[PDB]
């Protein structure tokens, strides 16, 4: 497992670097803890208007103002 | 309807009649075929951009890619004819009449 | 007022290309333990002027051409494409500020092979046509790695905008996270412009040996109008300078110095090595640059996702 | 005159196809198709399809017609041509005279004769090109499309290497 | 050709047909036809001789022109409907262009002029693929757009295909051209009953595929491409002459064989719809292809022939050729008429 | 360094988009009054032009529905000069 | 069909916010903070009615509350706001990031003289709820009656009466 | 044949690019989103034969949103009568349609 690897690193180091970088690019997003935050930032980016809801009477988790404490927050992004 | 669509379809029909009955170089037939593809690209692009139908914006690229691959395939056939007769004259392609 | 901006773009391009010949001959002279031109002007400064006037009053061939019209269209397309590559270049502000300037420059540089192909058509010499086909296959080979390296870097840019690429490198040069891309990019731009060790138009007779001094001076200068541009493009792409919006000439002096050093680096490469054999640079592209470029394209796809560093879309 | 510029390009586009479907040679046929690709690309760019216009320049002209001119160089070293050219040109200019004197025409479909600046939309799209985000959707919404296209291109490589071998 | 690469390319042919069969979006229909053409081009160039290159170039040009007309039809559908569902079309111009394009992909008249040539230039297995598997996808698209198909166009194409497939095979001594004009005639028989009952179209398609598969499998088993080499079969293997006898009698439509099954049902589904003259002259023309089948088996299959001395060497060796499904396909191509109400499984 | 700076740039992009969002109701109100202004002006000029034509209903909807349809470009800028037409139809496309 | 109803020109007259885009962009965070309620009543009415003719008066309230937003800047903090939107106005992309000290002066003077807290990262993009008194549109698309669906299949499945009934096949 | 593998396996291969009313990136509406939605909700489940005759008005509204033939015909009529009254001289353009009024917002 190290004789063939040293042999291909002595003969074809271009392809060894190629397969190694490709293998890292495949497997490493499944091991990184920051891959969750990529998804989280790309859904926190407001391309559209936050269309308001008609207050039916019972929506406690919806704020009545942007500065209200309920709703989604981005303190995880301001800290990181 | 739109007036530019008439010109793009007329271009398509011009290159379609250029493909059909001339009996000339094979490369000229492939050029007429890719002119047909070009007019299809322009027409699909103007319709999809006109209607603001966002998910079909990737459609003409698909229409490009496949057909350009198709074009590559045609050239290889031509090259095999160009490795058989020395020319791409389509009247050399008459072995299979009998 | 916009026409004044177009002229102050394109006339100093031709002047810089003219004096690049002097810089080439002088820097190649001192690296070869000799001098370059110092007789014709003071310190050789009138050598490109005398050379351009000398070429413009030689007799052209006007040979038996397979096409007269493409013999005319090859210098016109060469100069027109060589001048239109400069119009989205942000230094620090571009002439044409477009959202897709990178893809524009990629497409227009892909259009430059028709000059080589039509110049091989227009000469009746079949060996000049062979050399033109080898030059075209060289250029379309290295356009592949240009496209993929450029895509991998624009995955860190966030857009196809060339002026965004200044905002991208406000903290660090983009040669630090992308130096393998930068070195394959630099050698690939060297192979785009038919520049040594990748030139195959001086020895085994090139595609433009049919042209003599009327169109040739134009072809040549269009060719060097690409070279500076590519280095300027490399300067925008991997060596992004500081931009103060209240003093834009800080960026203009900084990128100008870096682009001069990179064009001199082209001159210093061609004076240091022998040429490739033709299949050796085909071996260099298809078997050495292309697997690494695909691997690093996978790495620069997955890397901003795994570091939570996806750049902004706008 | 500037309001009809898309229309003007379209006329050249039609002319460009009659430029090469008359077929004096695959050389000049390729030249006419390259000029036609440029002007139809200008048509595409004038509706806001900037990425699709640069796909015409990068892939159709810069990628594929290069290979057509290359094969025309390497493999392929009047009256009918000029007659078909002037015939198609007379047909197209009589169509232009009809649709400009009438502002209405019917060859196959019914076509308006005003400019196509009227048929646009008056809104905005915020901080993105809609066409750019629709092409970006190829990787998020277009999974099966990417699969079949990549398999077709891999098969295309395999098929070219099969039939060009001759063994 | 490398057998792994051959498996991959045949799976790509099958995959393109499957993508045309299952997809709801017209672009994926077009993609499946592009995939199918791009994959089938090496199957025709398996032996690498100039006749196969001519045949593949002609097939490429016809299927490429058909694919461009198909995409123009899809694009006019997008103009006049703003959508992409593979269902009925929303413009008679798109209907005409897509019917023309599918007629070019099937090889129906007046676009029949490649089917006898291409089938002649390619081997028997690739001709089997061309005349059986390449019919499945355009018949599926015609099956799904039949609310928009113009009746006069589809019947003109159908009867023109039946007449040209009838009067084109009378002159033929090559077996592949006989199968190709038989293909054109059977596609006319499938598309004339399409707007009346599409289940009988599917019945004709399956019975045709069985009989054509039987004929090409017997051709590969005997290595005969001409009439005269087919006549030299009784002195080598006598049962193979019996099987090409019964299968060619079935393809013309003799009772009580199974190839009488579809077209009789087709006549049975055209008189319900008060069309009497059209299936009458349609089967009049089918009597001409049955008639040259009866010359091509009476004069040159039954009554035994002058042989050659080298055939007496070939008596000492049995057939090691893999005659895959040949007895099953021969039983199904002849003895299936008592199970004629099996057609309801295709509803 | 590119990690820290692209995270900073995403925060700055969210700030720009929220400035846009906060301005969007005022822009929506002005845009609504803009298009109703242009339609009312075109309606009055149609009422003073289209009296010679018999059988003409001024302001007649071409749609069978009674739902509000977003005004087309040639509906709004149909009776104005070619400079404003060219601006509103190719300004963003032709801008630099 | 019918005549499309349009409001008169007096129904469209309101005092316009005649300030530049860099002026609007400079005060945009405090605008979204302080002018929340009429803007959200308008955008709720605008996505619900799907018709701008039914959204004029709420829009006027927007143009009533925006002007009172700027007058309240002009009475108190005209000079730091002017120094701030001038710096916003210099930039071709109108960067907030080039203008942080002028932003700090404007935010300081606004918090001192008006008590306004600038919204944080992630607040103005929230989906908020709006309490209005106007009724819910029962048919915002003006859709007519949908066609009645075809009758579904019911009844237990019996065998075929004497089989296929195909000419002589008794099964 | 239409072997509906996508519904049998419950997978979404290509239903998403099929209509303009489907889920778009960033909630971008098409220009005829409402018309196509109305026509699709009319013609749903009733079959194509009943849809061609019972959903004619929605389909005409949607086709006229797509092509704008009636709107361009009306603009042609108004612009042609306006050109005739300009040539005769019985009409003059107002200052808000000649470009002399410094637009509203
Ligand atoms: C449903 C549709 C099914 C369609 C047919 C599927 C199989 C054929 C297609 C694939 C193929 O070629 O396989 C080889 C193929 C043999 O084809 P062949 O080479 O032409 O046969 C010539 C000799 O038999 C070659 O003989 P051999 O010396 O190589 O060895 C004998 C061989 C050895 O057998 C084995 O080894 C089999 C046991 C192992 C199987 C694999 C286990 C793992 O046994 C046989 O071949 C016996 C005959 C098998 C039956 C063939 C026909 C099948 C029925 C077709 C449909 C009929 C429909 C009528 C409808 C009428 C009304 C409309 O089949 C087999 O070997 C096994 C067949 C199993 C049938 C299963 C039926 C139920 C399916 C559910
Ligand atoms: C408690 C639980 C357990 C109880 C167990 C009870 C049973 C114990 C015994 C087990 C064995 C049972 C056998 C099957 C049941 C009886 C079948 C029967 O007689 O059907 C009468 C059937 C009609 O008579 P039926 O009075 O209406 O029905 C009386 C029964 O109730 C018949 O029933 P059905 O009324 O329901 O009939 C239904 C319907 C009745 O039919 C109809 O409604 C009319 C449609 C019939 C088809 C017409 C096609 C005409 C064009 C094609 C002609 C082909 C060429 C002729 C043959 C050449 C050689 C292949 O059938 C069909 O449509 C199916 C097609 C005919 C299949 C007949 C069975 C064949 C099995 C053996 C095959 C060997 C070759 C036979 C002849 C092949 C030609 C048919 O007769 C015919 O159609 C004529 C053919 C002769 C019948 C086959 C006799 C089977 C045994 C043959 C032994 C000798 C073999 C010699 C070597 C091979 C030949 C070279
Ligand atoms: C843009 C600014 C400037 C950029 C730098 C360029 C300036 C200096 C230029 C010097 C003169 C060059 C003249 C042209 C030379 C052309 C010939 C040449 O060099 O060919 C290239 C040669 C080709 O090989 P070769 O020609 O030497 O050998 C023959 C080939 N074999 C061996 C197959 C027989 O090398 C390359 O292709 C390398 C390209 C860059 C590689 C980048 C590697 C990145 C490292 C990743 C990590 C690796 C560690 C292991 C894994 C770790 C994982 C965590
Ligand atoms: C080899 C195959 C590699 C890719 C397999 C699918 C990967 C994947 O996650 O696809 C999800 C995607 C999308 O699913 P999703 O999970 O993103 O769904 C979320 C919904 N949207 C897309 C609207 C945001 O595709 C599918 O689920 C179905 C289409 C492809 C199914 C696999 C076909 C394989 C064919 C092999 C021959
Ligand atoms: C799973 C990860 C992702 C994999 C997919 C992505 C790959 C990215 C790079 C793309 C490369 C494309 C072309 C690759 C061709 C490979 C086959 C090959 O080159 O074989 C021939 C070669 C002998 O060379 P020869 O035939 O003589 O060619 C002329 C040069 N002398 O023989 C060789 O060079 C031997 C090659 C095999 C041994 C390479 C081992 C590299 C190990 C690196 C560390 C581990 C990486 C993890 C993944 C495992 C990779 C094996
Ligand atoms: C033998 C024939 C002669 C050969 C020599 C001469 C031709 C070759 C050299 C010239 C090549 C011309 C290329 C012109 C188009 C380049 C692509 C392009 O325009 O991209 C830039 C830009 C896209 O970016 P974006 O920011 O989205 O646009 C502004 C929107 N905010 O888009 C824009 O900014 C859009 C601006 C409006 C539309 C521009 C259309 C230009 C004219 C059409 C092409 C004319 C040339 C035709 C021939 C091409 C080559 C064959
Ligand atoms: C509603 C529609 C849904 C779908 C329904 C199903 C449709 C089925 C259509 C079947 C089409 C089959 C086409 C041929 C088989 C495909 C692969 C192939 O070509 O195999 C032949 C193979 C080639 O091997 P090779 O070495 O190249 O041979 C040259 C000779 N030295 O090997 C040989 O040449 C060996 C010789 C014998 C080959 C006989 C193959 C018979 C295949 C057809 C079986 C009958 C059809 C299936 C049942 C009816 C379905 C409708
Ligand atoms: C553009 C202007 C102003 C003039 C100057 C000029 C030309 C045209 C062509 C050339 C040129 O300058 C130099 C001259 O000398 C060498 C000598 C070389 O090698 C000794 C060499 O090798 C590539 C290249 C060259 C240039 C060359 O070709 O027009
Ligand atoms: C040469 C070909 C293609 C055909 C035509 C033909 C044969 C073989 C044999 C004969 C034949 O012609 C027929 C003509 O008329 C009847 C009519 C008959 O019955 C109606 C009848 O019954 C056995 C027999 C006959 C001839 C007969 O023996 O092969």
């Amino acid at each position: 497992v190290a004789a063939f690897l040293k042999n291909v690193w002595a003969k074809e180091p271009v392809l060894v670097a190629s397969f190694a970088i490709a293998g890292l690019a495949v497997i490493l997003p499944t091991l990184s803890p920051y891959t969750k935050y990529s998804l989280m930032i790309n859904r926190a980016t407001p391309y559209n208007y936050p269309v308001p809801l008609r207050d039916d009477g019972n929506m406690p988790d919806v704020p009545s103002h942007p500065q209200d404490p309920q709703g989604p927050s981005l303190e995880w992004l301001k800290r990181l | 309807m739109s007036l530019v669509y008439m010109n793009i379809m007329m271009a398509f029909t011009v290159s379609l009649t250029g493909l059909l009955m001339y009996r000339s170089h094979l490369m000229s037939s492939l050029l007429c075929l890719e002119g047909m593809m070009l007019s299809l690209f322009i027409l699909a692009t103007l319709m999809i951009l006109n209607s603001h139908f966002t998910l079909a914006s990737m459609m003409p690229i698909i229409l490009l890619v496949f057909a350009a691959c198709e074009a590559a395939l045609g050239l290889s056939l031509l090259v095999m004819v160009s490795n058989t007769y020395g020319t791409d004259y389509v009247q050399n392609l008459n072995l299979l009449q009998c | 007022m916009f026409m004044i901006n177009v002229l102050t773009l394109i006339i100093p391009i031709l002047l810089a290309v003219a004096f690049l010949t002097l810089v080439e001959r002088k820097v190649l002279g001192y690296m070869q333990f000799r001098k370059g031109p110092n007789v014709v002007g003071p310190y050789g400064l009138l050598q490109p002027i005398a050379d351009a006037i000398k070429l413009f009053i030689k007799e052209p061939l006007r040979p038996a051409t397979s096409s007269i019209s493409m013999f005319i269209l090859a210098p016109i397309l060469a100069l027109t494409l060589a001048l239109t590559m400069w119009i989205p270049l942000p230094m620090p502000y571009p002439l044409i500020n477009m959202n897709l300037g990178v893809l524009f420059m990629l497409a227009m540089s892909s259009l430059a092979v028709y000059s080589i192909l039509w110049s091989g058509w227009a000469s009746n010499s079949k060996y000049a046509l062979i050399g033109a086909l080898r030059a075209v296959a060289q250029t379309i080979s290295y356009e592949v790695t240009l496209a993929i390296i450029l895509l991998s870097v624009l995955l860190m840019n966030g857009s196809f905008t060339l002026s965004t690429l200044i905002i991208t490198q406000e903290q660090v040069w983009l040669i630090f996270p992308a130096w393998p891309l930068a070195m394959m990019w630099f050698i690939s731009t060297l192979a785009e412009t038919n520049r040594a060790p990748f030139d195959l138009t001086e020895g085994e007779s090139g595609f433009n040996v049919e042209y003599a001094a009327g169109p040739f001076a134009l072809f040549f200068m269009a060719e060097y109008a690409n070279i500076i541009m590519m280095n300027i493009f490399t300067t925008t792409l991997f060596l992004g300078a500081f931009h103060n919006p209240y003093m834009p000439e800080l960026y203009t002096i900084n990128f100008t110095i870096k682009s001069l050093l990179l064009s001199i680096t082209f001159l210093w490469i061609r004076a240091s090595y022998p040429r490739f054999r033709y299949d050796q640079l085909m071996h260099l592209l298809w078997k050495n640059f292309l697997p690494l470029t695909l691997a690093l394209c996978m790495w620069h796809v997955s890397l901003p996702i795994l570091l939570s560093s996806i750049p902004p879309q706008t | 005159m500037m309001t009809y510029i898309v229309f003007i390009l379209s006329i050249i586009f039609v002319m460009g196809f009659v430029g090469f479907s008359s077929k004096p040679s695959p050389i000049y046929g390729g030249l006419g198709l390259i000029v036609s690709g440029g002007v139809g690309c200008g048509i595409v760019l004038n509706f806001g399809g900037s990425f699709l216009g640069l796909m015409v320049f990068l892939i159709y002209l810069g990628g594929m017609m290069v290979v057509f001119g290359y094969t025309t160089a390497m493999a392929t070293e009047n009256k009918v041509v000029l007659g078909t050219f002037i015939t198609g040109l007379l047909m197209e200019f009589l169509m232009v005279y009809y649709v400009l004197k009438d502002k209405e025409v019917e060859i196959v479909f019914k076509f308006n004769g005003m400019g196509d600046w009227v048929i646009y939309d008056t809104g905005d799209s915020g901080f993105f090109s809609e066409e750019a985000m629709g092409i970006a959707a190829l990787y998020s919404y277009g999974t099966w499309l990417v699969i079949v296209t990549g398999w077709s291109l891999l098969i295309g490589v395999v098929v070219i290497m099969e039939i060009t071998r001759g063994n | 050709m490398n057998p792994i690469i051959l498996i991959i390319i045949l799976m790509t042919v099958m995959l393109g047909t499957i993508i045309v069969m299952i997809s709801t979006h017209w672009l994926l229909i077009w993609i499946g036809f592009e995939m199918n053409m791009l994959a089938i081009i090496p199957i025709m160039m398996k032996k690498h001789n100039p006749r196969a290159t001519e045949a593949s170039t002609k097939y490429f040009l016809t299927q490429s022109t058909a694919s461009m007309l198909l995409m123009m039809a899809i694009i006019i559908n997008l103009m006049f409907s703003g959508q992409w569902t593979v269902m009925k079309l929303f413009n008679p111009m798109a209907s005409m262009l897509m019917t023309m394009a599918l007629a070019m992909k099937l090889g129906m008249a007046p676009f029949h002029f490649w089917v006898p040539e291409v089938t002649q230039g390619i081997p028997l297995s690739s001709g089997l693929i061309l005349l059986t598997w390449q019919k499945l996808a355009p018949m599926s698209v015609l099956y799904q757009i039949l609310p928009s198909i113009n009746l006069d166009l589809i019947l003109t194409l159908s009867i023109l295909s039946i007449t040209i497939g009838g009067w084109g095979g009378l002159n033929q001594t090559q077996l592949r051209k006989i199968m190709a004009y038989s293909s054109i005639a059977h596609m006319g028989w499938m598309t004339a009953v399409l707007l009346y009952n599409p289940t009988m179209t599917l019945l004709n398609l399956i019975i045709y595929i069985i009989m054509t598969s039987t004929m090409f499998t017997l051709f590969m088993a005997n290595s005969t491409t001409t009439t005269l080499s087919l006549s030299h079969t009784w002195n080598k293997a006598p049962i193979m002459t019996i099987l090409v006898l019964i299968t060619l009698l079935s393809m013309g439509g003799l009772p009580p064989l199974s190839g009488f099954m579809p077209k009789w049902m087709i006549i049975q589904e055209m008189t319900k719809n008060d069309s009497i003259i059209l299936p009458t002259l349609m089967a009049i023309t089918a009597l001409l292809n049955l008639y040259f089948y009866m010359r091509l088996t009476y004069s040159t299959a039954l009554t035994m022939f002058p042989s050659t001395n080298n055939m007496k060497m070939k008596w000492q060796f049995p057939t090691t050729k893999r005659m895959t499904l040949l007895p099953t396909m021969t039983v199904l191509s002849t003895m299936l008429l008592p199970l004629t109400p099996i057609l309801s499984i295709l509803e | 360094s590119m990690m820290r700076w692209n995270r900073e740039r995403r925060r700055l992009q969210i700030e720009d988009f929220e400035a846009r969002i906060a301005l969007m109701p005022l822009l929506q109100a002005e845009k609504d009054r803009r298009v109703l202004q242009m339609l009312r002006e075109n309606l009055e000029e149609e009422a003073t032009i289209m009296k010679d034509v018999p059988g003409w209903k001024v302001g007649e909807s071409v749609f069978h529905t009674t739902r509000w349809v977003t005004p087309m470009m040639g509906e709004l800028y149909g009776l104005r000069t070619g400079e404003e037409i060219l601006s509103s139809t190719y300004g963003f496309i032709w801008y630099t | 069909p019918g005549i499309v109803e349009l409001p008169s020109l007096e129904d469209l007259k309101v005092q316009e916010v005649k300030v530049s885009s860099s002026v609007l962009k400079a005060a945009a965070h405090h605008y979204g903070a302080q002018c929340d309620k009429p803007n959200k009543e308008f955008m709720l009415c605008r996505w619900e009615e799907k018709d701008p003719r039914r959204c004029l008066e709420e829009g006027k309230l927007v143009n009533q509350c925006a002007l009172e937003f700027f007058r309240q800047i002009k009475r108190h903090c005209a000079e730091p706001f002017t120094e701030y939107w001038t710096c916003i106005d210099y930039s071709g992309l109108q960067l907030f990031r080039r203008c942080r000290k002028e932003q700090a002066q404007f935010d300081k003077c606004v918090l001192d003289k008006l008590g306004w807290v600038r919204p944080d990262l992630g607040e103005l993009s929230k989906v908020t709820k709006v309490k209005t008194d106007r009724p819910l549109p029962e048919n915002p698309y003006h859709s007519r009656a949908r066609p009645e669906p075809n009758p579904e299949v019911e009844g237990d499945l019996k065998p075929a009466r004497h089989g296929s009934r195909l000419f002589f096949w008794t099964m | 044949p239409f072997f509906d593998v996508q519904k049998k396996l419950g997978v979404d291969l290509d239903h998403w690019m099929t209509i303009q009313s489907a889920e778009q990136p960033h909630r971008i509406p098409a220009r005829c989103h409402a018309f196509e939605k109305e026509w699709i909700e009319c013609a749903h489940g009733i079959g194509s034969i009943r849809a061609e005759k019972e959903c004619k008005i929605e389909f005409e509204d949607f086709r006229e949103c797509l092509l704008r033939q009636k709107t361009m015909k009306r603009l042609n009529a108004i612009k042609r009568q306006r050109d005739k009254l300009i040539k005769e001289g019985k009409y003059t353009p107002p200052p808000h349609h000649s470009g002399q009024e410094d637009l509203r917002p």
